[PDB]
């Protein structure tokens, strides 16, 4: 989808790659599907049962994995991502992994569009919509 | 000694009296040590079976809350 070239241009590209690689006899160019790539990524995360969020951009997909993961989860995730990267590389799909503590450190809060954080009984923060 | 106001109700009188002791209450709270004061406060109330753990530490302008009957021994 994201490349627009003629057959002649592709051949020229092939020949220039062949000039960069003096040990190769020819370079075969194959067209792959972005939807396939993204789908195999999401299928792998479901198969590993990891919690995640997905974000789409004009030229990429980002999977955000964040929170208090357990050591089994961290092991599985590291193995899966390491396998995927070796197949598809890192240009199109990115995996963001973030260990972090529970949100707002165990204060209580009102999470509507008019939310606020209790600092302590008798003390309101009103920092941002939550 | 000012008779300048006369009192509509229990709470109005009670507050008028209370606000008079603060000159003394200040002097006691200047020199006692708050951790006792709080310990006694929590003790004369029967609260949570008299002593329990606190996960969180949160200070609530405790200077104006504390009863004189709590302040005196600490001093």
């Amino acid at each position: 989808q994201r490349n627009t070239m003629s057959k002649k241009e592709l051949e020229v590209l092939s020949q220039k790659l062949r000039a960069l690689m003096p040990y190769a006899d020819s370079v075969n160019i194959t067209l792959m599907d972005d939807v396939t790539a993204a789908g195999q990524a999401e299928a792998g995360l479901k198969q590993q049962a990891l919690p995640y969020s997905r974000r789409n951009h004009k030229g990429g997909v980002t999977f955000v994995i964040q929170g208090a993961l357990d050591d089994v989860e961290i092991l599985r995730a590291r193995q899966f991502v390491d396998s995927y990267y070796r197949t598809w590389g890192g240009r199109y799909v990115q995996f963001a992994i973030e260990l972090k503590d529970d949100w707002l450190k165990g204060r209580s809060f009102q999470y509507g569009a008019e939310g606020y954080i209790k600092m302590s009984p008798g003390h309101w923060y009103f920092p941002s919509p939550l | 000694e000012d008779e300048d106001v006369t009192f509509n109700d229990i709470s109005s009188l009670s507050k008028h009296v209370d606000e008079g002791l603060d000159g003394y209450r200040d002097y006691l709270i200047k020199y006692s040590d708050r951790e006792l004061v709080q310990f006694f406060e929590n003790a004369q109330l029967k609260r949570q079976y008299g002593e329990e753990t606190e996960t969180v530490k949160r200070d609530k302008d405790e200077i104006e809350k504390p009863s004189i009957f709590a302040l005196l021994p600490a001093y």
